[PDB]
């Protein structure tokens, strides 16, 4: 996937193609990890 | 001060009063205090799609993991799109139409098969097919006429063939013709790369967007450990999908004609938004603040002030059940009073009830 | 054999193997409805209809041994004024 | 065990039911809709709309047509409902009066948006059908859902006007043609109007024996006005299903075939007999033949009690004085 993030100010998501912004911040996916029906990992999970 | 009430009850006393009297029906709840198999049945999702399983499949699995009778969903257009996917449960089904033909806003990235001679070649393509578009279904597929609201180029990176832009459109709108489109009218050609869906009608991708992780997580915790507050937040009422419509409080003795679909007349009015003019789209709503129906006005607020008689709003579509508000003249259960006339005689010969005095 | 001729569309450019045209009609194409030149042969078939209401553009699917790049802006295209629809046939 | 149960007209349709209750289908009160016989469907209709009535409603709404001021009387209808003449039954009115011979059928020219309807909406064949009986009862049944609408609605139709035809018709909501039930008394007609009635008391928004008995006047003078007076009916019947999204279906099984058929196939001189017949049949009735099973508890189950609506209304009535009493 290519699409990437960073919060603006506002709050708001600002999305670009671009590994690390021109600032320098580095960007997150814009897109939600996998999701597996059987993940026994929620109890390790919900703790935190 | 009631601008800090929950959902379609903020600001009521800024709603034009009517009638001065009337009696509080029991029945019902609040849409913030519901109870939990009646506030996930009145339950509302704002889901971010992994970028995989079909949007039905991934329905299928909030289905399963929350176990409910009905589960649908605001739109499928793309089956690769990540991003607002908003998954009605159970009596909420009664507003997925409406949520389907919601206007729909998206991030959109489209690939040029070849560099551009000029750059700003791209964001004038884009600013071209705004308004009224044609556009025939991908890969039963008949051209129409949708509608590009606005668009605007984020970035391009003409090297890499890639352009990152958004586009809000009409429902029913594909994005993948849209940057074939472009494609076209640039000669390179195109096809679009990957899509993000920012927004489905009322709800953005900021507006409360969970995961099926905290979906999983939500009922894992109720199922394990009884908490609520978990499964009761990600859950948004579907009351949430109505704050953008004006709203018509009604009398709770006239709520139940309206699960019906029966008219608003003015008897049963008791309070109107200010500013609703004739042929309007509103809500209508208990004093509870529930969604009773979405119905079409039929009056002016300034004919609403005035008016003795008339007809009000009729119902485009009911949301609640039918009898939530029964109109009970509280006797007595009258079978169970037929029991006790077995039990004491008073009961004619015949076993039926006498018409004595 | 082909019969009475309108003017259809205006050569803009090529496209990975298809002709991509301004419209200079008022009415609208049928899908696959056959292309022709001045002289009145064959070119094609009408391929996807695009671009806003006010300004329609549209695609050929060129016919056999048909190059693309073998055209130049102006060269006008033309189909049977049987298949067309008015545009008053896609709106409420 | 295999083969699907067919149902919907002369018993040619299947699937389409079933697949509608996934798409939003809620008129559909079938368990099974895909392998339920006929005398099955009879028996589950017949326990359902005793689970369905409910007498406190019932009481409710008798007690604010008698008792009730002029305030709860207004929000209520039902004074306004019973005063109402649908446009159909008002065009018969007016050929009544004006008629000196008030026996004949009336003469009827539909609309150019009739004509368009028949051509555009409906199936063009023949209709070889050797068992005609159960479908004029299906007109009596679908007639009464339609007028008992008409009512209800004062003349303009709603966003649930086809829910409440089809729930107070038992050929839609139940796909149930025999009505009678068969084991091991009276008219089919008779039946029919029962029918109507309980379900017109169990399932719309005014539950009202005056009300059930006001639309079925109008039934019969529907049918007296004749088969194409019928027909003007049938068609607004089979346009409010046809555009709706969900309920379209019913058309398709029933309306479709049923409409089509009638315009071809319908006698005139069955019509005016059945007329006749019902019109007896609905006189022969009262409060008395209207009863429910209606529930009490048990712990030593539910123990059900039956009693009729005359019953609930005395019940009702004897219980109002001690409250006007005591208080």
């Amino acid at each position: 996937m290519h699409l990437m993030y960073t919060l603006g100010p506002d709050g708001k998501r600002i999305y670009t193609l671009k590994k690390v912004t021109e600032s320098g911040e580095i960007t997150k996916s814009a897109h939600p990890a996998r999701f597996s029906p059987d993940d026994k990992y929620s109890r390790q999970r919900v703790t935190l | 001060d009631t601008s800090e009430w929950p959902l379609l009850l903020k600001n009521f006393d800024k709603l034009l009063v009517r009638s001065g009297h009337y009696t509080p029906i029991p029945a019902g709840s609040s849409p913030l205090k519901r109870d939990l198999k009646s506030y996930i049945s009145s339950g509302v999702i704002n889901l971010d799609k992994p970028s995989n399983p079909s949007s039905h499949e991934v329905v299928a699995w909030i289905k399963r993991i929350l176990r409910c009778e009905k589960t649908g969903h605001s739109g499928t257009l793309d089956p690769k799109v990540t991003g607002c996917l908003i998954v009605c449960i159970d009596r909420a089904t009664r507003l997925v139409k409406s949520q389907q033909g919601a206007g729909k806003e998206y991030v959109c990235i489209v690939r040029l098969h070849d560099a551009l001679k000029d750059e700003k070649d791209l964001g004038r393509s884009l600013e071209n097919l705004t308004g009224a578009l044609f556009q025939r279904p991908p890969l039963k597929r008949q051209l129409r006429v949708r509608t590009i609201y606005e668009s605007n180029l984020i970035e391009f990176d003409n090297k890499r063939n890639l352009g990152v832009f958004w586009a809000s459109c009409e429902a029913g709108t594909y994005m993948r013709t849209l940057c074939v489109h472009l494609g076209m009218l640039l000669g390179v050609g195109g096809h679009m790369q990957e899509l993000r869906r920012v927004r489905s009608g009322a709800l953005s991708e900021n507006d409360n967007m969970v995961t099926l992780h905290d979906v999983m997580d939500a009922q894992w915790v109720y199922d394990n450990t009884r908490d609520e507050s978990y499964l009761r937040s990600i859950i948004q009422p579907l009351e949430t999908l109505l704050v953008g419509y004006k709203r018509i409080v009604v009398k709770d003795s006239a709520v139940n004609a309206v699960c019906y679909g029966a008219k608003l007349m003015i008897p049963g009015l008791l309070r109107y938004e200010e500013g609703i003019e004739l042929y309007d789209e509103i809500v209508l709503i208990t004093t509870k603040g529930e969604a009773i129906a979405v119905a079409i006005a039929q009056m002016s607020t300034v004919d609403l002030a005035s008016c003795d008689h008339g007809v009000v709003a009729s119902v485009k579509r009911c949301i609640m059940e039918r009898d939530l508000y029964p109109r009970r003249w509280g006797l007595g259960p009258v079978a169970q009073k037929k029991k006790q006339m077995k039990a004491d005689g008073k009961l004619d010969k015949y076993g039926r009830v006498n018409e004595n005095t | 054999p082909p019969d009475t001729v309108l003017e259809m569309g205006a050569f803009l450019h090529p496209c990975e193997g298809d002709i991509v045209c301004r419209s200079i009609n008022t009415k609208i194409p049928y899908f696959n409805a056959p292309i022709y030149l001045e002289n009145k042969t064959q070119v094609g078939k009408v391929d996807e209809i695009l671009g806003p209401l006010n300004e329609v553009f549209f695609t050929i699917k060129c016919g056999d041994g048909v190059q693309a790049t073998s055209f130049k802006e102006g060269d006008k295209f033309y189909i049977a004024a049987d298949k067309l629809l008015p545009i008053e046939r896609f709106l409420p | 065990g295999i083969l699907k149960t067919k149902y919907g007209f002369d018993n040619l349709y299947d699937t389409v039911i079933s697949v509608s209750t996934s798409n939003g289908n809620d008129i559909n009160e079938l368990d099974d809709p895909e392998h339920t016989d006929a005398n099955d469907r009879v028996i589950e209709r017949l326990r359902k709309e005793n689970l369905k009535f409910d007498p406190e409603y019932y009481v409710s709404e008798y007690m604010t047509h008698k008792y009730g001021n002029e305030e709860d009387l207004e929000i209520n209808g039902i004074k306004e409902l019973l005063k109402f003449t649908p446009s159909i039954v008002k065009q018969y009115l007016q050929w009544y009066k004006d008629s000196t011979n008030p026996n004949l059928v009336m003469p009827i020219e539909f609309t150019d948006e009739e004509q368009k309807q028949m051509q555009d909406n409906l199936p063009k064949k023949s209709y070889l059908v050797e068992d005609i009986k159960p479908l004029y009862v299906t007109i009596l049944s679908v007639l009464f859902s339609y007028v008992f609408e008409q009512i209800e609605n004062e003349g303009t139709h709603t966003t649930e006007s086809a829910w409440t035809m089809g729930k107070l018709c038992p050929q839609i909501s139940f796909l149930d043609q025999q009505l009678k039930q068969v084991n091991e008394d009276s008219s089919l007609i008779k039946i029919a109007i029962i029918t109507g009635i309980r379900r017109a008391l169990s399932y719309p928004l005014h539950r009202n024996y005056d009300l059930a008995m006001k639309a079925w006047t109008f039934v019969y003078y529907i049918l007296r006005g004749g088969k194409r007076l019928v027909i003007r009916a049938l068609l607004d019947i089979h346009e409010t299903f046809r555009f709706h999204d969900v309920y379209y279906v019913y058309d398709k099984v029933l309306l479709d075939d049923l409409t089509a058929w009638f315009i071809s196939q319908g006698s005139e001189n069955v019509i005016r007999s059945l007329a006749l017949e019902m019109r007896k049949e609905q006189e022969s009735l009262s409060k008395q033949d209207i009863e429910f099973e209606c529930i009490a508890s048990f712990n030593e189950e539910p123990e059900w009690e039956t009693l009729n609506i005359r019953e609930m209304e005395i019940l009702a009535e004897s219980e109002y004085r001690e409250q006007q009493q005591n208080p």
